[PDB]
C-alpha cells in the first residue's frame, strides 16, 4: 500500500 | 482545513527497528542483540542514519539489523523459523566500493517496499562486518514460497546493479544451523 522509489527517498536524506 | 501536503510526515507501509550486534565473548550472543530505535516514516529514517556510523567504520564483528516491529533478528522468531536468507558476499577490497552502498540500497528496498506484494514475505535484513569479508542478507518468511523468493532475490539484484556473472544464493535457517542453496539467481 505505503511504496517508494529509491530517488524519492534519497531526496529527503537532507 | 490544512493540506496535510505540508506538514505530515511521509509514512512507511511498516515500523522499522534497527538493532545492533557488539561482539564480546564474555556474554552469549543474544545478550550483545540490542536495540537502537524505531521508525515508521521516512524522515525518521534519515534522522536515525544519519547520525549513525557507516558499516565500514565498525569494529569487526559488528552487526546492523533492520527487521519489521515485533520480529526479532534471530532464525528462532516465529517470522524467521520457516524461512531464510538472500546472502550477497562481498570480499576484503568491496568494503571500502560496495558495503556502505549495497547496505542503503538493501535499507531502501525494506522501508520502499520494492517486491511488490511479496514485501509481506520480507522480515529483515542484516549486515555483518567481518575481517575476512563482508556479508549483507535479506531474510524472508517461508522458504517453502518459491515465487515470492524467487521475485525478491531478483529484484535485490538488479537493484544493487549486480552482473549477470555474479550469482547469488538463498539458503534456509534450518539448513545454516544444522550451506546449500535452496535457490539462486
Ligand atoms: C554470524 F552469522 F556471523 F552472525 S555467525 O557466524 O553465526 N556468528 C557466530 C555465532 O553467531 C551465532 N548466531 C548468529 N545468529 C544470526 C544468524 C542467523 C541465521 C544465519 C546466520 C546468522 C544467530 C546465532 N545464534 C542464535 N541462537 N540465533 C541466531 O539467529 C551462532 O550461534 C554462531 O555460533
Amino acid at each position: 500500500k505505503k511504496r517508494y522509489d529509491r530517488e524519492f527517498l534519497l531526496g529527503f536524506q537532507f | 482545513v490544512a493540506n496535510p501536503e505540508h506538514y505530515i510526515k511521509h509514512p512507511l507501509q511498516n515500523r522499522w527497528a534497527l538493532w545492533f550486534f557488539k561482539n564480546d565473548k564474555s556474554k552469549t550472543w543474544q545478550a550483545n542483540l540490542r536495540l537502537i530505535s524505531k521508525f515508521d516514516t521516512v524522515e525518521d529514517f534519515w534522522a536515525l542514519y544519519n547520525h549513525i556510523q557507516l558499516s565500514s567504520n565498525l569494529m569487526p564483528g559488528c552487526d546492523y539489523s533492520l527487521f519489521k516491529d515485533g520480529i526479532e533478528p534471530m532464525w528462532e522468531d516465529e517470522k524467521n523459523k520457516r524461512g531464510g536468507r538472500w546472502l550477497i558476499t562481498l570480499n576484503k577490497q568491496q568494503r571500502r566500493s560496495d558495503l556502505d552502498r549495497f547496505w542503503l540500497e538493501t535499507l531502501l528496498c525494506l522501508i520502499g517496499e520494492s517486491f511488490d506484494d511479496y514485501s509481506d514475505d520480507v522480515c529483515g535484513a542484516v549486515v555483518n562486518v567481518r575481517a575476512k569479508g563482508d556479508k549483507i542478507a535479506i531474510w524472508t518468511t517461508e522458504c517453502e514460497n518459491r515465487e515470492a523468493v524467487t521475485h525478491i532475490g531478483r529484484v535485490y539484484k538488479e537493484r544493487l546493479g549486480l552482473p549477470p556473472k555474479i550469482v547469488i544464493g538463498y539458503q534456509s535457517h534450518a539448513d545454516t544451523a544444522t550451506t546449500k542453496n535452496r535457490f539462486v539467481v
